[PDB]
């Protein structure tokens, strides 16, 4: 459960 | 070295630091150093780039790196999430909403994914019929403009430019007036007609300009021309040819810009580098159009404005250490014809040329030369660079025989240097100090062929460097020049002045007499003229001496209206000095070199304001397009120094002064931006916001002064920012739009936590209450949980100066028609009575006139505040008697709200 704008 | 892993980590920091300008960078560098044996680790990489991008609005790279990613695992929800917001913006909402769909149903439950498709659905739903009324907004445009069914000029002319408004309006305006491509022969047809005036082929140009932004748009506009494609490359870069004048040349240079520009990813105008991927792919056409570029460099068909521009062509976009092309490119320019032919552009003047040159036409070989030498980098080609020039400096040299067929042989051996002085000069230098050019260099200075002598003083001139090792053939030269300079003939004086010049008053006296006699003498002459008085200005007896004389400067205006970039590195200078625009570090003595008074106090001003009274802005116009360097940072400095006079910036701004420092910033090179804004924040504060920054001139001026502001740990000119930023925000929202998006408040804000800055505090408070003059930050400030409000309610109160309180006092009635916001003070506000009463009957005027307004309305909306009446009542009374004031109103204002 990551909301978007969050890069990896 | 740098594992392929690492620097990816490296970059997402670069993401959370919220500079995405290196994560984009990062990303794509962290890229090159995988390839295909470590798979897994490009897709997130891809995925993550994009998010960059999409970030610094590179939605043609953010969908790239998407479908890139899902390349590999379409189930990516992370690139189908992105790639949709990029094509919604692409305005191609189509497939952006079945993206940003079959997004969702791997991810149900994402407020991000829902919040995208809210909005792709009142989209799809407008979008036919939407579409629709633009295909014919453009088609009745269409109609005007290029089908000829308008009548009159200005009609067809209003169609176009129109056409070029919507154009660059939207992102649909523009792939709606490209029209498929049907843009093109419009335009085409409008180059190839002998007839019609420049200013619609310019415009016209400058629509079909903006729609090939578009790599994928720009791309088929390149191959489209012929079905051979290296026939294709050559029609663009030879549109140039079709007209000689200097719009419709310049106008068509970008287009060639643009196809640069979209074959390799980049775009100079935004700190774009290229990305290696895409220029690496599309290199069969990066290849051709260098080599058809080129090829024009020495083709005596091709013109010299043309000339001109091919070269600055190379200078911005093969240069890879210039936001240019990505590296490797210059080095296979040098490794073959490139430098040579580059270098053969060196040695000519229009005197004596093989394929037509203008005065200009040096500069842009110099700098050019320069930088090229500048991209070389390492020692493996600095060496293949000077180990070429060296060889096209012997075969050159060894053919000065002594006959009017060999001459010309040593005016190109001469030019090729003086022009590689100017340029690398280093690589000048080191060809100077081999006394064989001595020689060659004497003969023709005793020669009797006019031309050979003046061209040889212009070499020494162009030798007196600084220090020595190469002051062996100005041993020599030097005294050479004493006697050269006797002669009748105007060009072998005036030309020998310089140097002689640029090593007391009689000198002075001289360039003079060249200048003033401005209808008799000619152009090229008084440019050298100039180029002489220049060195002169650093002495304080010449400062004065020259602004004492109108007409030096009534002609020295004229000599700009007409030569233009020739004289530059010279007028600024003379204008720079004049004004004193360049700066210095801040027993025992030396209080007295600090003298000159002319160069101290308040003669600055004596000149600064006469140089004003004379031109000197609309000649600072006049030679400012230089793709130069520190030329635009004089006229900075110069600029600058100018606007610090008050009633002077209500002219200036007349001048173009705005338009211009606005170019500055973004040509200026290093310190020069920065003096750029400095120079407009300072020109507009006194100033009304409409007469200086019209027609959306205002957008542009704000990314300037937000990022003067960021170096706030102290100095420079952040009050000048803030008294034009607030009178900026007052009228239009747009305005306040960009200055809120602009990351700036986060900072700004910073000028209202301090102490002992009366000033500076009283700028961002008139600023802060016209920034939230209207929505957007208006609920920012309110809900949220920033201790905000606290300040707003605290200034009109905290009150022993003034500004403070009338301003945030002004923004303590017109923030309390809202009814949340009672809730956060009166519940928060400990101690609230006190401030409210100390607003209560304060005695500055207005502050208890927008104070009591202020509290009037925080019991006028909620009882449980009403019923606050804890001393409060008190004033309201008072306040209703003698006092002449209008306080009353305010405060017979908090009466009715108890009923």
């Amino acid at each position: 459960a990551s909301r978007m704008e969050e890069v990896d | 070295v740098q594992t392929a892993e690492e620097i990816r980590d490296e970059g997402n920091a670069a993401v959370k630091d919220q500079d995405y300008i290196k994560a984009d960078e990062l990303y794509t560098e962290a890229l090159q150093l995988t390839t295909d044996e470590d798979k897994a680790l490009r897709p997130v990489l891809y995925r993550n780039r994009a998010m960059a991008r999409l970030k610094r609005d590179d939605f043609e790279g953010a969908q790239s790196d998407c479908t890139k990613a899902l390349e590999f695992d379409g189930a990516d929800v992370k690139a189908l999430f992105r790639r949709s917001l990029a094509r919604e913006q692409l305005g191609n909402v189509g497939p952006a909403f079945q993206d940003a769909k079959e997004a969702l149903r791997l991810s149900p439950n994402d407020k991000g994914i829902v919040e995208v498709l809210q909005r792709l659905v009142k989209a799809n739903n407008d979008k036919i019929k939407q579409t629709t009324s633009l295909a014919n907004k453009v088609t009745d445009m269409e109609k005007l403009a290029f089908r000829g069914e308008a009548k009159d000029t200005e009609q067809k002319m209003t169609a176009l430019n129109n056409l070029l408004v919507l154009c660059r309006e939207s992102e649909s305006g523009a792939t709606g007036v490209w029209n498929q491509g049907a843009l093109v022969p419009f335009v085409l047809n409008l180059i190839n007609d002998a007839s019609e005036n420049e200013e619609v082929t310019v415009t016209a140009i400058r629509i079909l300009d903006e729609t090939i932004k578009n790599s994928v748009r720009c791309m088929k506009f390149l191959a489209m021309h012929d079905p051979d494609g290296p026939k294709s490359v050559r029609f663009v870069c030879r549109l140039m040819c079709k007209k000689s004048t200097k719009d419709f040349v310049d106008a068509t240079g970008i287009l060639v810009q643009r196809v640069f520009n979209a074959m390799a990813k980049m775009d100079r105008q935004k700190e774009m580098k290229p990305d290696p991927e895409v220029a690496e792919a599309n290199k069969i056409w990066i290849i051709r159009v260098l080599l058809e570029l080129q090829e024009m460099l020495q083709d005596p068909k091709v013109g010299a404005v043309q000339r001109e521009t091919c070269i600055d062509l190379f200078l911005k976009n093969l240069m890879h250490m210039d936001g240019g092309i990505p590296r490797g490119w210059s080095w296979k320019f040098v490794e073959e014809r490139g430098l040579l032919a580059l270098l053969d552009v060196a040695s000519q003047i229009p005197e004596l040329c093989e394929y037509p040159v203008s005065a200009e036409t040096r500069q842009h070989v110099a700098i050019c030369l320069q930088r090229l030498e500048e991209d070389m980098v390492f020692d493996t080609k600095r060496t293949i660079f000077k180990e070429k020039v060296d060889m096209f400096f012997n075969a050159l040299i060894s053919r000065c025989t002594n006959d009017d067929e060999g001459h010309k042989y040593r005016i190109k051996l001469s030019c090729f240097l003086i022009t590689m002085l100017q340029g690398p000069v280093d690589i000048g230098i080191n060809l100077i100090t081999n006394d064989q050019l001595t020689p060659i260099m004497l003969e023709m200075a005793a020669s009797q062929d006019h031309l050979m002598q003046g061209i040889a003083a212009e070499l020494i001139v162009a030798t007196v460097s600084k220090h020595e090792r190469a002051i062996n053939m100005l041993k020599v030269g030097i005294p050479v020049l004493r006697a050269l300079y006797d002669s009748e003939d105007p060009t072998v004086k005036v030309r020998a002045l310089v140097g002689l010049c640029k090593i007391v008053i009689s000198l002075a006296k001289t360039c003079k007499k060249f200048l003033l006699e401005t209808e008799k003498y000619s152009v090229d002459i008084r440019r050298y003229a100039c180029e002489g008085l220049s060195y002169l200005s650093l002495d304080a007896d010449v400062k004065e001496w020259i602004v004492d004389d109108s007409l030096l400067l009534k002609a020295l205006v004229l000599l700009a209206k007409k030569a233009g970039a020739l004289c530059v590195y010279t007028l600024a200078t003379i204008y720079a000095n004049l004004s004193n625009a360049f700066e210095k570090p801040k027993f025992a003595k030396h209080h007295v070199p600090e003298t000159h008074p002319k160069d101290t106090e308040e003669y600055v001003e004596k000149r600064v304001r006469a140089l004003v009274e004379e031109g000197a802005v609309p000649a600072c116009v006049a030679v400012s397009k230089t793709e130069s360097k520190n030329a635009l940072e004089l006229i900075a400095r110069s600029l600058l120094a100018f606007a610090e006079y008050e009633d002077l910036r209500g002219r200036i701004i007349a001048e173009g002064g705005t338009v211009l420092c606005l170019r500055l910033t973004k040509e200026a090179s290093g310190e020069g931006k920065i003096k750029a804004g400095h120079a407009i924040a300072k020109l507009g504060a006194k100033a009304d916001p409409m007469i200086s920054f019209p027609g959306q001139r205002a957008y542009e001026v704000v990314k300037p002064l937000c990022d003067l502001l960021h170096p706030d740990v102290e100095g420079k000119a952040n009050y000048d920012s803030l008294l034009t930023l607030t009178n900026l925000a007052s009228v239009s929202d747009s305005i306040r739009g960009r200055i809120l998006k602009e990351k700036a408040i986060p900072k700004i804000e910073e000028f209202w936590f301090m102490t002992d800055h009366e000033h500076l505090r009283a700028a961002a408070a008139e600023l802060l209450l016209n920034l939230l003059f209207f929505e957007k930050f208006y609920e920012e400030t309110v809900a949220p949980g920033t201790d905000r409000l606290k300040l707003w309610v605290l200034y009109s109160a905290e009150v022993e100066e003034e500004r403070l309180s009338r301003a945030s006092a002004a923004g303590f009635a017109i923030l309390t028609e809202d009814e949340n916001a009672c809730a956060r003070i009166m519940d928060e506000i400990k101690s609230w009575p006190e401030v409210f009463k100390d607003i209560a009957m304060h005695e500055d005027a207005e502050t208890q006139r927008r104070g009591l307004m202020g509290i009037a309305n925080i019991m006028h909306s909620s009882n449980k505040l009403c019923s606050e009446i804890v001393s409060s009542e008190v004033f309201r009374v008072l306040v209703a008697v003698t006092k002449l004031g209008t306080i009353n109103q305010e405060r017979a204002g908090s009466t009715e709200q108890a009923k």
